[PDB]
């Protein structure tokens, strides 16, 4: 926090644990599935998911593969989409309204889409 | 697809359009699948892809 | 002649034929014998039906509740809970009988009224 | 790390042993939760009979045929498994819930929350919504005793302290072994619906009084067994699911344990052999 800030830092650390606590239950999602979790739990997979899939992005040498234009997305506004995804402003979209996506606006835009 | 049809056999129920998808995919596969010593020319392949 | 149906809400009970059934609805005793006029009638709540068929001896049942509809060709008798004679414990009667709870004696006087008691 | 995957390869037996197992019983238990079903319907089928003949001969003017002149608030009885492992089941039922609130909110109806199982009182527990009443432990072999006692606290509410100007069941619907539907129903006020083309002790109308409540009971009790044989078949598919998943999870740590064995035999042997060609 002493460098990138803390805003950046509690939303890194925020995504690191839910996806950390995503990985620890990987065996109980692979056997049993989402289902059998406990609530608070279930809604942190739900959102885990999507933090995961938001992560990905169509990076510009992606062209030559998917044919789709590359974006980037300004640090703030990757904080501030993480921070949302984090505190569940974002549970309601489909999952797949995050592959490759890059952005907030061009998000709307997909789940608009779906 | 080949995410769907596993997401299927388990699932109670899947909607209308996720059917759709399952029953072109099931389509799309059997399309591609082909038989040994049988090539087929470019000309042939994209007409049996559309 | 009469066959009787007693059917429960979750399970059917008794189905034989019968000759003559009487039964305590709300507006009365009544008996029912073959060809009896359609009638739909709502059992007291310590109503006790008799049963009297060819050759066995007749059957007492305590009925929690029921409805009574005579019909072209059965009488049908819906109950919630029903119990034969058979199936009485009388200590048990006799001591829900005394119950505070307005339901329960009067489900304990049903079966008492199929005892014999 | 061999240790480690013969542990998780252990553990995957184990669950697969476990999982098949609830599996069959779950199996047997579709069996009897059906008849079950089927031995109730006649009773149903003959009640539903007598009320149609009661309203060919009543005014049809009973709280529960007529709606309330405006509803301001409407009950949902949510039927829910009381144990896990069913997989979907309780979110199906659950989000179909509360689509009906999204529906019930639109036409500015609160509802207000009765609900059957842990799982959903769990639910809702976590979401913070108030339930009124919550029933437990006979999701899995439900009771007249108990449908009963839902249908009469319904039924007050809706007469009704606040009470209620509507109810709703949402339940899981079995159709087939291989579907299970969440669905809901008013079941208050209800519809008359004429299809078109007998005595009564002392009148039908006290005869239609007495009546609704306990056909309203009888297709409460009717739901509850519908959502137990709807529970058992999607814990069936559920265990089946989770029985794949741990073989799947087996032969995956079966070849993990092997790489780890054929690795750990060369580096032992690349050990020893670069210590004989050192000596």
């Amino acid at each position: 926090p002493a460098i990138v800030g803390d805003e950046h830092y509690r939303v890194a650390q925020e995504v690191i644990r839910i996806l950390q606590r995503y990985k620890d239950l990987q065996d109980i999602i692979a056997i049993l599935g989402i289902d059998e979790l406990s609530e608070e739990d279930k809604q942190l997979v739900n959102r885990a998911r999507r933090i995961e899939r938001f992560l990905s992005q169509n990076m510009m040498a992606a062209e030559q593969f998917t044919g789709q234009p590359g974006s980037t997305v300004p640090l703030k506004e990757t904080i501030e989409a993480f921070d949302k995804l984090t505190k569940g402003e974002f549970d309601h979209l489909p999952e797949q309204a995050f592959f490759l996506i890059g952005g907030l606006d061009d998000l709307a835009k997909k789940a608009e889409s779906l | 697809y080949r995410e769907l049809e596993a997401f299927a056999a388990f699932a109670s129920d899947l909607d209308a359009a996720s059917k759709a998808q399952l029953d072109r995919g099931a389509r799309l596969v059997e399309l591609l699948k082909q038989p040994q010593y049988s090539p087929l020319a470019v000309e042939e392949q994209v007409v049996a892809i559309f | 002649d009469l066959n009787v149906e007693i059917v429960a809400v979750e399970r059917e009970l008794w189905s034989g034929p019968a000759t003559f059934v009487f039964t305590r609805t709300t507006a009365g005793e009544i008996g029912i014998l073959p060809r009896h006029i359609p009638l739909v009638a709502q059992l007291v709540d310590d109503a006790m039906v008799r049963v009297e068929r060819e050759g066995e001896d007749d059957l007492r049942i305590a009925v929690d509740g029921g409805f009574l509809s005579v019909t072209e060709e059965t009488v049908r008798i819906l109950v919630e809970n029903a119990q034969f004679e058979s199936e009485i414990d009388a200590d048990a009667a006799k001591e829900d009988a005394a119950s505070d709870d307005e339901r329960t004696a009067a489900w304990g006087r049903a079966r008492l009224r199929a005892l014999g008691q | 790390t061999l240790r480690e995957l013969r542990g998780r390869i252990r553990s995957a037996g184990s669950i697969k042993k476990i999982t098949k197992a609830q599996e069959l019983i779950a199996t047997s238990r579709i069996a009897k939760a059906q008849a079950r079903v089927e031995a109730a319907r006649p009773y149903a089928a003959e009640i539903t009979n007598m009320l149609t003949e009661l309203a060919g001969a009543s005014a049809l003017d009973h709280p529960l045929l007529v709606e309330r002149k405006q509803p301001k608030r409407a009950g949902v009885l949510v039927v829910s498994s009381d144990r896990g492992l069913c997989g979907a089941y309780n979110a199906n039922v659950l989000r179909r819930a509360e689509e009906l609130f999204s529906l019930l909110r639109d036409e500015g109806k609160d509802p207000v929350l009765y609900v059957v199982g842990r799982k959903a009182l769990g639910y809702f527990s976590f979401r913070q919504r108030t339930v009124v009443e919550s029933w437990t432990g006979f999701s899995e072999r439900p009771t007249y005793e108990n449908a009963r006692e839902i249908a009469d606290t319904l039924v007050n509410a809706f007469m009704a302290i606040l009470g209620v100007d509507e109810l709703h069941i949402v339940f899981t619907e079995f159709r087939s072994m291989l579907s299970q539907t969440a669905v809901a129903r008013r079941a208050a006020p209800m519809e008359v619906e004429y299809v078109g083309e007998y005595s009564f002790e002392p009148d039908p109308e006290t005869l239609f009084d007495a009546l609704l409540p306990r056909y309203i009971a009888t297709r409460v009790y009717a739901a509850l067994l519908e959502a137990a044989a709807s529970e058992s078949a999607s814990r069936r598919r559920a265990m089946k699911s989770a029985t794949d998943n741990a073989d799947d999870l087996i032969k995956a740590l079966t070849l993990a344990a092997n790489r780890e064995r054929q690795a750990q035999i060369t580096q032992e042997i690349s050990e020893i052999v670069g210590g004989a060609n050192a000596l």
